[PDB]
């Protein structure tokens, strides 16, 4: 899944 | 000033369970947004990305060792604690903690995320070897024969590490090459420790060989054999 | 998951030169990406984070750019210490993965190992196991390939090898392979060979010996 900080 | 550590367990057995522990000082799990990750090196191999927790608790796992892997967090004691049950062989590798910035912030208001995109400071790491040995003494054999002629010394079937080898008590010193140790399959070490030399030195030659774990010191002369 | 390839793998060059290391992802991953460098016995040091931003208190002559899938660290003027292996990491996907590496190391001219095939000690025969070693002295590149073959039989799965350090004088590398058999088997065949395959060597090397023959 995306990083804590994408998007 | 950020520095974090690493300790644990040198050595830890099949099926065991491996707790590590990272103190680090400088920050606070409790900053914003702020990262710890473990990240793992076995030897001679490419950094291996193992699992991380932010100080408002998230957790994340490598998806190959969700199963065996806890990571959790003692802010008030400055400690990432991440435990590994069911270890094997594989597991053996150097590990790490490293420490992730949270985004910028002004006036506490989070202005930037940029810095989060790196681990930047990291632990000196800590070396772990999983074998089911128990310590012992290594069995040393000769090895024997641009026209240069080479010989050496097999340091075989030792743990744990280190070992050392030395040529003609120290006096022998071009042309030596010790490599480094393999660990084999059955969980004990094995090296060896060759010397080129002109084919016509064959002066004699005696690989000086200590395992300081098992107290067993050894000097072994090897020669061109037939007699 | 995540693929990121770094090219190439291994790069020779001297003080003074130029390099750049590249790293491409299977996926974007904008610019959450970081280049790090690790010297030998030491901790991966964080050179540049978020693709291009340079981290405080690396030297300038370090440089990233790149964004979604390509991205290429250049250091502009090679110092000793920047002998090392550099690694790329991503961080816009969980896992954060890194790259494979790409190890830097001291160039000089091609040179061909010596290869030497070491039988046995009747030592180690009467505690039942046989071990017979292959050694690739001070050659360069460090890329070698070492094949065992027992009465013409590929041999796999029973040996090990380790590479020294590259040499602070010579440049070169040396390898040592060590073929593991138990007495038994190994009584019961006679040509043992280590082939060597080498960018020096014109064509593969080979050194053997027949077993007992006295």
């Amino acid at each position: 899944e995306l990083d804590k900080f994408a998007s | 000033r950020i520095t974090l550590k690493e300790s644990g367990p040198p050595l830890v057995k099949p099926t065991q369970t491996l707790t590590l522990t990272c103190s680090f000082s400088g920050f606070s799990l409790s900053d914003f947004g702020v990262g710890v990750g473990w990240i793992r090196q076995p030897p001679g191999k490419a950094l291996e990305w193992l699992a991380i927790i932010y100080s408002d608790d998230d957790k994340r796992y490598s998806p190959s060792l969700n199963t065996r892997l806890t990571i959790t967090k003692d802010t008030s004691k400055n400690q990432v604690v991440l435990v590994m049950t069911r270890v094997s062989p594989v597991d053996t590798a150097t590990y790490f903690c490293a420490h992730r910035r949270g985004p910028t912030t002004l006036f506490g208001v989070p202005i930037a995320r940029g810095p989060v995109n790196a681990m930047d400071v990291w632990g000196q790491g800590i070396t772990v070897t999983i074998s089911s040995t128990s310590t012992k003494g290594p069995s040393v054999f000769p090895l024997a024969p641009g026209a240069a002629a080479a010989l050496g010394c097999l340091v075989k079937d030792y743990f744990p590490e280190p070992v050392t080898v030395s040529w003609n008590s120290g006096a022998l010193t071009s042309g030596v090459h010790t490599f480094p140790a393999v660990l084999q399959s059955s969980g004990l070490y094995s090296l060896s420790s060759v010397v080129t030399v002109p084919s016509s030195s064959l002066q004699t030659y005696t690989c000086n060989v200590n395992h300081k774990p098992s107290n067993t010191k050894v000097d072994k002369r090897v020669e061109p054999k037939s007699c | 998951a995540l693929q990121l390839t770094q090219s190439p793998s291994s790069l020779s060059a001297s003080v003074g030169d130029r390099i750049t290391i590249t790293c491409r992802a299977s996926q974007g991953v904008t610019s959450a990406l970081a280049w790090y460098r690790q010297k030998p016995g030491s901790p991966p040091q964080l050179l540049i984070y978020d693709a291009s931003s340079l981290e405080s208190g690396v030297p300038s002559r370090f440089s990233g750019s790149g964004s979604g899938t390509e991205f290429t660290l250049t250091i502009s003027t090679l110092r000793p210490e920047d002998f090392a292996t550099y690694y790329c990491q991503q961080l816009h996907f969980y896992p954060h993965t890194f790259g494979g590496g790409t190890r830097v190391d001291v160039r000089r001219t091609v040179a061909a190992p010596s290869v030497f095939i070491f039988p046995p000690s009747d030592e180690q025969l009467k505690s039942g196991t046989a071990s017979v070693v292959c050694l690739l002295n001070n050659f360069y590149p460090r890329e070698a390939k070492v094949q065992w073959k027992v009465d013409n039989a590929l041999q796999s799965g029973n040996s090990q090898e380790s590479v020294t350090e590259q040499d602070s004088k010579d440049s070169t590398y040396s390898l040592s392979s060590t073929l593991t058999l138990s007495k038994a088997d190994y009584e019961k065949h006679k040509v043992y060979e280590c082939e060597v395959t080498h960018q020096g060597l014109s064509s593969p090397v080979t050194k053997s010996f027949n077993r007992g023959e006295c």
